[PDB]
RNA sequence: GAUCGAUGUGGUGACG
């Protein structure tokens, strides 16, 4: 059959480059767990981790933080970022984590060690995430009417 | 019920968003065509060379359906690279906007896709261009958006363990003061980026990327900005809204000369001094022809369409034409074609088988 | 070519998954037809023009597969068996259905 | 007879799928004539209704 | 032209060549593991010493095949010549022993030694001996003459890990608990590499090309180029106790540590960074790969021992011609050529289909929002149907990638079923979940917010 | 580094009699003058002994 | 408890204009405020 | 509520 048309090759080797990814643009006491948290970080296990990130007291992990050792924040910092993406019931604990970690231990000291392409990363995951905030809003306001009409 | 012959010259689409380009490898006019795909065209004989489909997605005529425009596309070093855009509005709030780059395999003789771009700007594409120099050690990409950003994308290697491959990332990023971006272009060098911020043009050094310079005269807002070529490279062009057409010196950073010209179509001739400009009378299209370091035009024609000229072109013709007087001589580096409103495109002119004999057809 | 000593070669054409059922040669004889077992497309080889026109589509028919076949000593038609007891008639020159015809029962064979 | 005219390999749909034919092209789109599937769930629609209370709290 | 099949959006090795392995079997066996040692010949049966016990077990064959056990106590470090013919071993008593893999006794006893005797291995020529004891002293050994050819002793310490060069003969490299690795080689009387250690070497190894020597102390594992003397190239330590074993996979690229810590590490040569990991019940003692990667074995503290095994054609002179290959169209493909929009809804809410790839759904969602015959497709369904879209409304609008179009998917259901919803209680329970995973939503968005200004405070601090 | 190795009995005490622990056990419980070859396998046939072990572990 | 009957009742759009208006007003300017609460929490954190 | 010129309202091929 005679078509005057030639298709360029399109296949699953090729980058894709989405807003989110890095390519887009530009005394004894339990008070704390560091001892745990430290060889959680050096051994990346998903058990100890997890028994140790997932909490909920916030003078828990002030106390974890302020006594960590100060060349392993980093580790923490990149599972933060990764745990960060996921449903909201495991992201709100991690948002309350690295809120107490920036506001108190490292408000001063981050400012130190000039690594801000680490952070860069996490900035623009959250950038990317909060897009849908009217559309948001907007369905719940339907779905208040609705439940109005169900009562 | 099946297909034997095509006949068709310049394919009809309601809108061309591109511009008239020349491919460098084949010297062919590359335009809008079918809706998702860009026509090759031969201009020495009225045929269609070919359709090349950058969306591959199924086409639906039904009425009051919002569809995928390919907007811009330009070609890169020779015709190595191209680089396409496309869009879908259904709504003002919401726009999907797409960017693609297309490396040419030699071997296969086609193009195959290599990096795709989602979301590259948050508002509509308004400029594109590369920088055709082959003095810069890196191929550059410059896309300019409404929403008061430019962002230069260069090639770089993304190589791994697994595999060797290369690819574009982002580079820089630029605005001045929430302003839209609507032209930009690049000097004869590369060395420098002129885009034009509403009202205003700045002038930027590629190298190292700072506003180095800024003109604003107020008068209106830039629709045709250009850089000079050859022995008038020093002088910058631009056009305004407001019927002005200002020449600048960059090495003195003043105004040679303006005049009051309403002009719709401005191109520079790659291989000379020339500059053609189409202004839009209300009698209809008028062309003039000067140079930029004098302020008087060389040779001036009217009346060549009654139509609007809504693009226009110069091809570079292989042998050159002798022409001695100066009204006539810039015929001679390039030739001149231009597009009206009605799609029609106008330019200047001064004139056996052995079967036979195995079969015995032969008796 | 034919000859009692040695038979030439002149020319061997290698189909890629086309086991040929019947192949023949037109009445007037310039283009060759083939056609395959379990294969809807039939094969017409022309070859005064050099072409090879696969003809995978017939209007109107609605034969799964094409596999017996006759044409007419006159060269001005072509007969196809089918199934349920149907014979399509088809114009050689341009390989568009006439008509059809039913049988009570099977078709064993056919000619003209 | 039965098997001729409502057997298997026939094809035939549901009167309340034939009439919401005419629901999914009107200018206002509605749902389906019949909502309600009486038979779909006992069981399911009671705890339905013990979720429901709960929420009110 | 053709039809073109509908777009599927995409949103962003060792890891699959890693894990094809079936599930682990377990051996009991009496005592530590201290190593495994496989055999190069095509009957890939693997040597481990327990106890008093040397066992040789098959590929599978839980009982061993055969068993050496004249032994008083504990021996050590079985391993397999080049032939798979020979084994040497050691043991407490002080005496190096050649063992035939068919035999019952010993076919030649050394008695150099005059304490326990941890390491032995063969050379590059299939005659020589060399062994390393606990009285700091190494030997080399002649197998035919049966006497001790030379000794060394520049060891403080137990003497416990020894390696050996197939490339180059008298060139073999031991460790001892004195953190020293020394390189006896060549035809002289005294070292010519020495390597310095943090901590006590618990194993050595030799990259074939290069000379690339790696050695394993605690946490550390650190490589020691050759073509410059005493060069340490890179250091990694990523075990959380002490490394106990090292071991080279048949291609040169992947390296294996196993630790205490009850992993193993998989680690890429060119990049020196970790390509995979493997977690186990019990600490690793000994590591074993067969040969590719068909049979790893690892022996543990305790008795068990895991293995985890993996018509007519053209002529020359014929003139070919190529048939068009028929293309299968996928079943919601083959609903939309057909404008089928309600029955391609229908098949992508294959519950099968929304659990593996909800991608594939979300994308005939949007190309239904692209032709403008979402609300069609939507509209007209009862309780029943109606459901099941809510269901995966609910599992998934939280995600990012499908945040828009489920969305407005969900802004049109709504807006479609609203006048509907006082009949269906069920329908009102899912309608109160998606509402409730709304507000989470929001109130995480609105978390995240703040974060994001406290960051470009102190970005800008920078 | 800490790897605790596995318990040994060099000697035995069974009936008033002194067992050998580097015997395998049906040879070993034979030490007992009332207990021959046959009437140790038996009872270490009754009592499920795994045979290949010596009397020490 | 009410909307019901406020989609009932005609005319109601200019009688609560002013209602509109307000939230009009303060639901454009939510994010920013919200950022910068952010950055007011790690101030008053920062200096008590 | 139907109606004596009434016409099913209307979706896209092909090579085991």
């Amino acid at each position: 059959a005679i078509t005057k048309v030639r298709t360029p090759v399109m296949n699953s080797e090729a980058k894709v480059l989405v807003p989110g990814i890095p390519g887009h643009h530009a005394d004894l006491q339990t008070n704390s767990f560091p001892v745990l948290l430290t060889q959680g970080l050096e051994s990346n296990d998903f058990e100890m981790l997890n028994k140790v990130l997932q909490t909920r007291n916030v003078n828990l992990i002030k106390k974890t933080v302020l006594r960590m050792p100060l060349h392993t924040i980093i580790p923490l910092l990149q599972e933060l970022t990764k745990r960060l993406q996921g449903h909201p019931n495991s992201a709100v604990l991690m948002v309350q984590w690295l809120k107490c970690v920036l506001t108190v231990h490292a408000s001063y000291l981050s400012t130190l060690p000039d690594l801000v392409p680490q952070l860069g990363t996490l900035y623009q995951l959250m950038e990317s995430r909060v897009k849908t905030f009217q559309k948001l809003s907007h369905l719940h306001g339907k779905l208040i009417l609705l439940i109005t009409q169900v009562t | 019920l099946e297909a034997s012959a095509v006949i068709q010259g310049l394919v009809k689409d309601r809108s061309i968003f591109t511009g008239l380009m020349i491919d460098p490898r084949t010297k062919a006019l590359v335009l809008n065509g079918k809706p998702g795909h860009l026509q090759f065209y031969s201009l020495q004989s009225d045929k269609q060379l070919y359709n090349l489909d950058i969306i591959q997605q199924e086409y639906i005529n039904d009425y009051g359906l919002i569809q995928i425009e390919l907007t811009k596309a330009a070609f890169g070093c020779f015709g190595n690279w191209l680089a396409t855009v496309e869009q879908r509005q259904e709504k003002e709030t919401e726009l999907e906007l797409q960017m693609k780059l297309w490396m040419y395999n030699k071997k296969t003789q086609g193009f195959i896709l290599n990096t795709k771009i989602n979301m590259p700007h948050e508002d509509c594409i308004t400029a594109l261009c590369f920088c055709n120099a082959e003095k810069s050690e890196q191929p550059t990409l410059v896309t300019a958006s409404k929403d008061g950003y430019f962002k230069v994308w260069i090639l770089t290697d993304d190589s791994d363990i697994y595999k060797k491959a290369v690819g574009w990332t982002c580079d820089f990023v630029g605005s001045y003061h929430k302003y839209q971006a609507t032209n930009c272009c690049f000097s004869e060098d590369g060395s420098l980026l002129a885009v034009s911020f509403e009202e205003i043009v700045t002038i930027w050094d590629s190298v190292t990327w700072e506003l180095k310079c800024t003109f604003c005269q107020r008068a209106g807002k830039i629709r045709h900005l250009c850089f000079g070529r050859l022995t008038c490279s020093k002088y910058l062009l631009g056009a305004t809204e407001n019927g002005i057409l200002c020449c600048w010196n960059l090495l003195s950073c003043a105004l040679e000369w303006n005049a009051k010209l309403n002009v719709r179509v401005m191109e520079p001739d790659p291989n000379s001094e020339n500059i053609a400009a189409i202004s839009q009378s209300s009698v209809g299209s008028d062309l003039f022809v000067f140079k930029p370091s004098e302020p008087r035009p060389l040779y001036i024609q009217k009346g060549i369409s009654r139509e609007k000229v809504q693009w226009g072109v110069f091809v570079p013709r292989d042998v050159p034409e002798s022409f001695t007087s100066e009204a006539y001589q810039w015929l001679n580096r390039s030739q001149f074609y231009f597009l009206t409103k009605s799609q029609s495109l106008l330019t200047f002119s001064t004139k056996t088988t052995p079967f036979y004999f195995i079969l015995g057809k032969h008796r | 070519q034919v000859d009692g000593k040695t038979n030439p070669k002149i020319q061997s054409i290698y189909l890629e998954r086309f086991p040929i059922f019947k192949a023949c040669f037109s009445a007037n004889g310039e283009e060759v037809l083939a056609t395959s077992t379990h294969s809807k497309v039939l094969y017409v080889y022309d070859m005064l023009a050099g072409k090879l026109i696969p003809v995978h589509q017939v209007r109107g028919l609605k034969e799964k597969i094409v596999r017996s076949f006759e044409v007419s000593p006159d060269g001005s038609f072509l007969l196809i068996n089918g199934i349920a007891g149907y014979l399509h008639l088809l114009a050689m020159k341009t390989k568009e259905l006439i008509g059809s015809m039913k049988i009570n029962g099977r078709v064993a064979a056919s000619t003209f | 007879i039965h098997n001729s005219l409502y057997g298997p390999g026939t094809n035939r749909t549901t009167v309340n799928k034939f009439l919401s034919l005419a629901n999914k092209r009107l200018p206002v789109k509605r749902a389906a004539v019949q909502f309600l599937n009486n038979a779909w769930g006992i069981q399911k629609k009671q705890n339905a209704k013990r979720f429901k209370r709960r929420w009110m709290v | 032209a053709g039809y073109k099949p509908v777009a599927i959006q995409t949103y962003p090795q060792d890891t699959l060549y890693w894990n094809n392995y079936k599930t682990p079997v377990q051996i009991k066996e009496f005592g530590a593991v201290s190593k495994v040692d496989f055999s190069p010949q095509p009957p890939y049966n693997y040597a481990v010493t327990a106890s008093s016990r040397i066992h040789i077990y098959g590929r599978y064959s839980q009982e061993p095949i055969k068993t050496f056990s004249r032994f008083k106590d504990t021996a050590y470090c079985a391993t397999f010549r080049q032939d798979g013919r020979l084994l040497v071993a050691g043991s407490e008593d002080g005496g190096v022993q050649l063992f035939d893999i068919s035999g019952r006794a010993p076919l030649r006893q050394f008695e150099g030694h005059t304490k326990a005797v941890h390491t032995v291995d063969f050379t590059a020529d299939k005659y020589h001996v060399v062994s390393g004891a606990d009285d700091y002293t190494v030997k080399l050994w002649d197998i035919p003459n049966s006497k001790e050819i030379l000794t060394f002793k520049e060891h403080s310490d137990y003497v416990r890990c020894g390696c050996a060069s197939k490339l180059n003969p008298d060139l073999f490299i031991t460790g001892s608990y004195d953190h020293t690795v020394k390189m006896f080689d060549a035809r002289t009387s005294e070292s010519v590499l020495s390597v310095e250690h943090g901590q006590p070497v618990e194993s050595v190894l030799l990259f074939p090309s290069g000379g690339l020597l790696v050695s394993a102390g605690g946490r550390y594992v650190k490589v020691w180029d050759m073509l410059k003397g005493g060069q340490l190239l890179v250091s990694l330590k990523n075990h959380h106790k002490t490394v106990t074993c090292l071991c080279l996979s048949s291609s040169g690229q992947r390296l294996l540590s196993g630790s205490l810590d009850r992993k193993v590490k998989v680690y890429s040569t060119t990049s020196y960074k970790v390509v995979h990991s493997f977690d186990y019940a019990a600490s690793i003692l000994s590591l074993a790969l067969a040969h590719e990667d068909e049979t790893i074995v690892v022996g543990m503290t305790n008795g068990i021992l895991s293995v985890k095994h993996r018509n007519y054609m053209k002529q020359r002179d014929d003139i070919l011609i190529n048939r068009p290959a028929k293309k299968h169209l996928e079943l919601y493909d083959r609903d939309l050529k057909h404008f089928r929009i309600s029955k391609a809804l229908d098949r992508v809410l294959d519950p099968t289909c929304t659990i593996k790839t909800p991608e594939i759904t979300v994308s005939i969602i949007k190309e239904l929002n692209r032709r403008g015959v979402l609300a069609n497709a939507l509209a007209g369904r009862d309780e029943k149907e109606i459901s099941h879209v809510l269901n995966f409304l609910i599992r998934n609008l939280s995600q990012p990638r499908f945040a828009p179009v489920l969305i407005n998917a969900a802004e049109i259901i709504i807006d479609i079923y609203l006048p509907v919803i006082g009949q269906s209680p069920v329908v009102d329970k899912k309608f109160l979940l998606l509402q409730g995973l709304v507000e989470k939503e929001i109130d995480y968005q609105r978390e995240l917010l703040e974060t994001l200004g406290m960051m470009d405070m102190l970005f800008a601090t920078m | 580094s800490l790897v605790i190795p596995e318990k040994f009995q060099h000697i035995l005490r069974v009936l008033n009699t002194n067992i050998d622990g580097r015997r395998k056990i049906a040879f070993a419980i034979t030490a007992i003058k009332g207990v021959g070859r046959r009437y140790a396998h038996v009872v270490l046939r009754k009592a499920d002994i795994d045979l290949t072990k010596r009397a020490g572990e």
